[PDB]
DNA sequence: GCTGTGCAGT
RNA sequence: AUACUGCACAGC
């Protein structure tokens, strides 16, 4: 119910280097183009949903080693570590996808926005609160249940002073905003969620 | 996804009042094995107050407890002490003779404080020389009460662990100890906590801890279960094996590996299982077949040995995913064994998916919905009987995958599972949320972590429950 | 993901 | 170590 139907692109650009992934995104940081955070980290290969000729630099690898396949046999695959590896390049893609209005942990890995209302359109009641200091945040996680991938939500709340300064102690006042549902906090937040997900290589179901 | 609920199964005593409750079908029913009057002798430990105080409990509790009940009264009976009105058929004694002391000279010793391991094991000792005096006496007890003083409390809090030396050095024995602290027999003086320092721990109302201490009581000494787990629709013998592996204290990352049946109705047998090598997190001491094997050979001697025949079912499950030696070890020493069903399922206290939210009241206890491939098994819930949820919050479910898949679906293995949960032993109360091969890999490490060397490891769960 | 420790309410 | 449920931290 609170599970989040992915749909998968048609086509994955693929190739084969013998970088590093840390002067590598040194290279990409100190470059002179577009910057893009859903390149894999290299466990030995380079898997994308991106075409790497119009990209920065793209001299993490040569051009006349580029293939591109379909994501079907790829995401059909047993052999769980490429699992662990597609969940990776999942992960970075939603960290580069929705990366404008939001933040990523270090520790607790969510996805905290970054006082707004943040109406949005709904049939129901309008409950919308604070988002942007008690924000809104949740931890997605990829799982590959029967043919469908999967993302899991989780909400959870991220502290800070004054949206720069982390917190100090407020973990057990987050806890204590945590014990309360009661059938309204959770469903509420999951719906909010879905509305803002639904409005880009990845697309976004209903959840059920 | 398709849904469905479930509704707890009966538990028999008497083959009368099939009743859910452990404490009300204890009160108004027969209990197993029953007998017109029975005796079980006591044996307290201690400095005079402890073994006082002791006394005034155990002659004060067969007047009777108060049964008021704020939250839903059938939660627990008043209970009328051990008289005419026996919950457990029975009249507890303790005899004169069995009670032991230690003078203050020894607490001082102990209390010099060289460091926190020569008192420890100085106590150790010294309690387990006074237990063999107890022995090796002629009133010997059927139970050992511990009911240790407020300043070897602290001795002990001050930090290895005691409690699994006490119990390594008391397998030895041939009564099983129940320790029992001093705040537990009517002490007005709290317990002073670890971390928190100047904080005192809390504790139950008293009929309901009086129901557990008894029952607790009455399984150690009186060897014979009290609830059974009758079993479904069509179940024969089985084997339901749980899988655990501990770390030692002495520094050492042999993560070495357990095993633990409860086989019939809830009889439980621990074995020591094979040593340990090729864990960088621990997922394969079961390496190859040179520890599987014999490891489930040794399972199926145990078996042998008590049932004089073979399991039909064995249901083989953990909380870490395997791997293809193992399985293959597994299915190797089943077929040689002849096993006909057979299941694989590594359970997970984990999967952050949280779902059924929907209902003005919360979710019941057992409830199944099956993701296409794996269940989600709700085993802690609220009930219309029990009225309310008095637990906290959200209560955490389990997802049940089949790895190395066999002739069984998740629709079984689910609702085995929901009858297998309330078999407990250390508890009468009602919603547990994890089975007893599971939650006793925890309370087997603690006191398996000190044996050390190659000795009579034994077999029997009740050293340590 | 899974082993270790420590509390709070009934 | 009468208990069960739940929560937090550390390690790999
Ligand atoms: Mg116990």
């Amino acid at each position: 119910i609170n599970m989040l139907p992915l749909t998968l692109p048609n086509e994955m650009y693929i190739a084969s280097t013998t970088y590093e992934p840390r002067k590598a995104i040194a290279v990409i940081l100190n470059g002179d183009g577009p910057k893009r955070f859903d390149w894999v980290i290299n466990g030995g290969t380079f898997w994308s949903f991106h075409d790497p000729r119009t990209s920065a630099c793209s001299e993490i690898v040569d051009i006349d080693q580029v293939e591109a396949i379909n994501t079907k046999e790829l995401a059909l695959h047993d052999d769980i570590d490429e699992q662990n590896r597609f969940s990776h390049l999942l992960r970075q893609t939603l960290r580069y996808q929705t990366d404008s209005d939001l933040g990523w942990d270090k520790d607790h890995k969510a996805l905290y926005f970054r006082s707004r209302n943040f109406a949005y359109t709904s049939s129901k009641k309008k409950t919308d609160a604070n988002v942007v200091v008690r924000h809104h945040a949740f931890s997605p996680r990829f799982e590959l249940m029967a043919d469908q991938w999967y993302l899991i939500i989780t909400p959870t709340y991220y502290y800070t002073t004054n949206g720069y300064a982390p917190h100090q102690f407020a973990a057990p006042l987050l806890a204590g905003k945590k014990r309360l549902d009661k059938s309204a906090a959770l469903r509420g937040q999951v719906i909010m969620w879905h509305r803002f997900l639904t409005q880009a290589y990845l697309m976004f179901g209903e959840p059920p | 996804f398709e849904t469905r609920i479930f509704d707890e199964p009966e538990l028999e005593f008497g083959d009368h009042h099939h009743h859910q409750d452990p404490r009300l079908g204890l009160s108004e029913a027969g209990p197993l094995q029953t007998f017109l009057g029975d005796v079980i002798k006591i044996g307290v430990v201690g400095n005079s107050k402890t073994i006082e105080d002791t006394r005034k409990f155990i002659e004060t509790v067969s007047s009777g407890v108060e049964g008021k009940g704020e939250k839903h009264p059938n939660m627990h009976p008043p209970f009328p002490g051990l008289g005419n009105q026996s919950p457990y058929r029975c009249r507890f004694e303790i005899e004169d003779g069995a009670t032991a002391a230690l003078t203050k000279s020894k607490l001082d010793k102990i209390g010099k404080e060289p460091d926190h391991y020569r008192a420890v094991e100085m106590a150790v000792d010294e309690i387990i020389g006074e237990l063999q005096a107890m022995d090796d006496g002629g009133s010997r007890p059927d139970v050992a009460i511990i009911a240790l003083p407020v300043k070897l409390l602290e001795r002990v809090w001050n930090a290895p662990n005691f409690r699994g030396m006490l119990k390594a050095k008391a397998m030895g024995l041939s009564f099983p100890i129940q320790i029992v602290w001093e705040d537990v027999i009517d002490d007005k003086v709290t317990i002073p906590q670890k971390v928190k320092e100047s904080s005192s721990r809390k504790i139950q109302d008293i009929a309901g801890r009086t129901w557990n201490l008894m029952t607790s009581l009455y399984y150690k000494g009186s060897g014979r279960i009290p609830w059974r787990r009758m079993p479904l629709e069509g179940e024969f013998s089985a084997c339901y094996v749980g899988i655990s592996f501990y770390r030692e204290a002495d520094g050492q990352q042999l993560f070495t590996s357990a095993a633990q049946m409860f086989d019939e109705r809830g009889r439980g047998f621990v074995l020591k299982g094979r040593r340990a090598r090729t864990e960088s997190r621990g997922r394969h001491p079961y390496m190859a077949r040179e520890d599987a094997k014999k490891i489930i050979e040794d399972v199926l001697a145990a078996y042998k040995l008590h049932h004089k025949t073979l399991p039909a079912r064995v249901f083989i499950l953990k909380t870490s995913r395997f791997k293809d030696e193992e399985a293959d070890g597994i299915i190797a020493a089943l077929d040689e064994a002849g096993t006909e069903l057979r299941d694989l399922v590594w359970v997970q206290e984990s999967y952050t998916a949280r779902i059924l939210r929907d209902g003005n009241y919360p979710v019941l206890r057992g409830t199944f919905v099956d993701l296409h491939g794996k269940g989600l098994l709700y085993t802690s819930g609220s009930m219309p009987y029990y009225g309310t949820y008095p637990g906290k919050y959200d209560p955490n479910p389990l997802l049940l995958c089949p790895h190395h898949t066999s002739e069984s679906t998740v629709a079984q293995l689910a609702e085995e599972i929901f009858s297998l949960t309330k078999v407990n032993w250390n508890s009468t109360q009602m919603n547990q949320r994890l089975p007893i091969p599971i939650r006793a890999a925890r309370k087997v490490g603690e006191v398996l972590k000190y044996v050390g060397e190659g000795e009579v490891i034994s077999a029997d769960y009740r050293k340590y429950i």
